[PDB]
């Protein structure tokens, strides 16, 4: 099982970047997917329910990150808008089964994790 | 010596791949079936939670036992699209890529184990290169080697010549003319030139690959090669491509074993299903904290964490059914009761019970 | 002539069984996602028929409901465990025998491909004899003969060149000297002999036997003989083994066909799980007459027929449910895991209810 | 495909003992409940014996009650009707018949099965 997130570099202040995160070897419609991010603590970012019906956010990214699914290519996606140097960290995808609520999915141990990928955003 | 018969240092890692290939199928029906298995008894789990939430309709624990029904009846919904989905490609692949290359090693095994002139000069030779070897049942010169695929049974699936590396014992050959040619048996399948291998006026106009891409038999008086197959990367086309499909096959199976399929041990609010139920139905309001939830679990589990929910299943599992559904010297526990179908005609019992 | 390479009648046959090989293992996923899905519709059926027993508690078409929900979830059972018990093992030794016999042949095939000196002379010539083939996409010499096991998606496999009876196109051969030798060209593969055929110093040993036994190659200057396949019968240690063991298993598949994955009928207390259901929670009685049962079944059916099922069934899809908890009837619905959420929603509140 | 194949009858004086068996194949036989029916000359076809899917249940005809027994080989995908003290009137084509998940008395004697075997003659002669 893998879970390999992209999109990740080096954007100036309030600028934008699309992460992705491809699954393999895993039935990727049964699965909720979220983003979380971390010499700090690892925070949950954002989460979508399996079946798609819904989206969590903390509130420091709420309005401002995206998260979306699109399984035909079993990949969950983190649209990150007017970003800030206190989003530098590197993100993970992570997958939890059947997911669908916001305590499972900000707050509980998710099934598979990525690898990660560095997101630096310098200061303006 | 360059264009002599092959030592067994040559042929037996083809053997012992071969021999390996064959349990793919056995590996295949292993994964089919514990991934049924696996769905039965969550299945089961969501049956005996279902019946004693029927039988004790209205109590506080009831509704625990509908969450845990929920929770199993849940896991075996995922498991079965896991089948459907995902497992039956990963090793209906395996089976096929890992079959078609033993079939490829096989035909040119079994043509090196006839290609012979005398005991003691051929092209598939002992250890020492003294002797041409004989099948003898399942074993050539005392090697497993069955050359055919056998009768398919369950069997673990286990990695020691295809590891997720590669095919472990398909080294890069230090000395092949030393190592995995003999000094003096002939043998034509060794060279394709005309004075002692396979051509007949004159040299083959190529070098020939057998055993799918494997051994390259250069048209010349030297020695052959072969891959090193040990260190595989995914690529497209390559001469010896089966051994890389089925390779890709084998290392992409994840068996019976992805969270469908395994119990959950975290804390009940965690649990798949839970705490959507308990927001819903209970709570009835969004946005609810973590403490909330917690609190309202409390109310039918005692509790929060997966200690509870253990307990929780213990009463189901204590809980008797009538002895009249459940022949007549027979357990009524629900714990010693397994079986989906015998599960589901009791549940309608209760559930017509609870109708009336 | 005796001891020369193969014209394209002796191996053209040969590809055309190695291509519909090809196709086994498309089948087999193709009946293992197959039977998962009906199982999955039935458990859907079962789970709509819950739903609205829970939403209608205490009616007679809710009592209906429980025991159309009991029917298909028994018919859920029983294809899970078929799945598991006989068409796994099916499909998974079709997929291997398949492959593994097309193995056999292509091998077989890619050597006489290799095995040749010039474009006139070799082991694999054309139709007349007159130049060695060469692969050229997925055909050699203008034959679909791909040497490959190409990728797999699902499709019903065909069955024409290796049928109920046999493989078709692996006849007794009238003339192999001429038939599949050409005149001419050379190939040691063709003979064991020491002039022109794969012995050095002298014949080798024996007899030998390639493609999975199907061509045998004399150790004397005579042509090849090729077993006669159109006609197998069932048999153990023969030289030809693969290929009587890929015909068995192809025969032997039913498909997801069989009585668990279709849907019955006829009259309701024929139905699975029906009359048993009736009579120990309704009737309270076993080995009830037709009679009782089936005016006990007009309780709930208001008749005992098939088509009052069917009723039921129409009145269980056109119910209603929550639109939060989701189109809103439960036959607009499907999907075993979202139909189980909202069976235990209703199951929460039916314990509310008490 | 499926087959369902009966074996074990012929000719047998009265008051002896047959053991007819029910082979089955290409099928999940655990899945099924097995029956046993008879046509005997110039009479319709009766239910002669059944055993549930799960062996909780058998159910007789009142002619064989008694005498004959039903029991089913999971592990043998095997069915059997145990036939002692045969009579003349037991001379039959005796036929071997599955039904899905069969549970009750009415479906296994009266209601339609899902497959069929092809019979097999059982003569009971007295002389
Ligand atoms: C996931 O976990 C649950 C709970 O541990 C498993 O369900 C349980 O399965 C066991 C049988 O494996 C049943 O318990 C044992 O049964 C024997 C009867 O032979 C009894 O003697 C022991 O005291 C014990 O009861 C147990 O009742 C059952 N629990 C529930 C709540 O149904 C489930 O099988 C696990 N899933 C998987 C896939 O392993
Ligand atoms: C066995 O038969 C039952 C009964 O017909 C099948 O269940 C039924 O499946 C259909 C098709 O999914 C559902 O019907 C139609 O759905 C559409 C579109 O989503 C809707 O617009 C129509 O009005 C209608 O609902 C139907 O509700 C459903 N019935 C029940 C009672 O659940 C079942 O699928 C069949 N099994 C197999 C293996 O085919």
């Amino acid at each position: 099982v893998q879970l390999q997130e992209s999109g990740g570099g080096l954007v100036q202040a309030g600028g934008s970047l699309t992460l992705s995160c491809a699954v393999s070897g895993l039935t990727f419609s049964n699965y909720a997917m979220g983003w979380f991010r971390q010499g700090k603590e690892r925070e949950f970012v954002a989460a979508i329910t399996w079946d798609g019906g819904n989206t969590y956010y903390t509130d420091s990214v709420k309005g401002r990150f995206t998260i979306s699914r699109d399984n035909a290519k079993n990949t969950v996606f983190l649209q990150m808008n007017s970003l800030k140097p206190e989003d530098t960290a590197v993100y993970y995808c992570a997958a939890k089964l059947l997911g669908s609520s916001r305590y499972e999915l900000a707050l509980a141990g998710y099934d598979y994790w990525g690898q990660g990928t560095q997101v630096t955003v310098s200061s303006h | 010596a360059a264009e002599k018969g092959f030592k067994q240092a040559f042929w037996q890692p083809l053997c012992q791949v071969s021999e390996e290939l064959d349990d793919q199928p056995k590996g295949a029906l292993f994964t089919l079936q514990a991934a049924a298995s696996k769905i039965q008894k969550m299945r089961d789990a969501a049956l005996r939670a279902s019946i004693y939430a029927e039988i004790n309709h209205g109590t506080n624990r009831a509704k625990a036992a509908v969450i845990v029904a929920n929770h199993y009846a849940m896991k075996a919904d995922s498991g079965l699209e896991a089948l459907k989905q995902t497992l039956s490609s990963q090793e209906v692949t395996a089976t096929a890529t890992a079959s078609y290359l033993k079939g490829r090693i096989d035909e040119y095994l079994n043509l090196l184990l006839q290609t012979k002139e005398s005991g003691t000069s051929g092209c598939m030779m002992d250890t020492s290169g003294t002797n041409t070897v004989t099948k003898a049942g399942g074993t050539i010169g005392g090697v497993p080697c069955k050359l055919q695929l056998s009768p398919i049974q369950p069997k673990r699936p286990a990695a020691t010549y295809l590891g997720k590396a590669g095919y472990v014992g398909l080294t890069r050959q230090a000395d092949a003319a030393n190592n995995f040619h003999d000094n003096d048996a002939e043998c034509r399948l060794a060279s394709g030139h005309n004075t002692n291998g396979l051509g007949k006026s004159g040299q083959l106009s190529a070098a020939v690959t057998m055993a799918a891409g494997y051994v390259t038999v250069a048209n010349s008086q030297t020695a052959v090669t072969v891959q090193a197959l040990d260190a595989l990367q995914e690529a497209s086309g390559a001469a010896h491509q089966p051994w890389i499909d089925a390779w890709k096959a084998k290392k992409a199976l994840t068996g019976a074993e992805t969270a469908e399929f395994r119990n959950e041990t975290a804390g009940i609010a965690g649990k798949t299903g839970v705490t959507k139920l308990v927001e819903e139905a209970l709570l009835k309001k969004k946005d609810s904290e973590a403490s909330e939830i917690q609190t309202e679990l409390k109310k039918y589990f005692s509790g929060h964490e997966n200690e509870q929910w253990t307990a929780i299943e213990k009463l189901i599992s204590e809980q008797p059914v009538a002895q009249n559904l459940v022949g007549d010297n027979q357990p009524t526990k629900l714990g010693e009761l397994e079986g989906n179908a015998k599960l589901t005609t009791i549940l309608a019992y209760y559930r017509m019970e609870t109708a009336g």
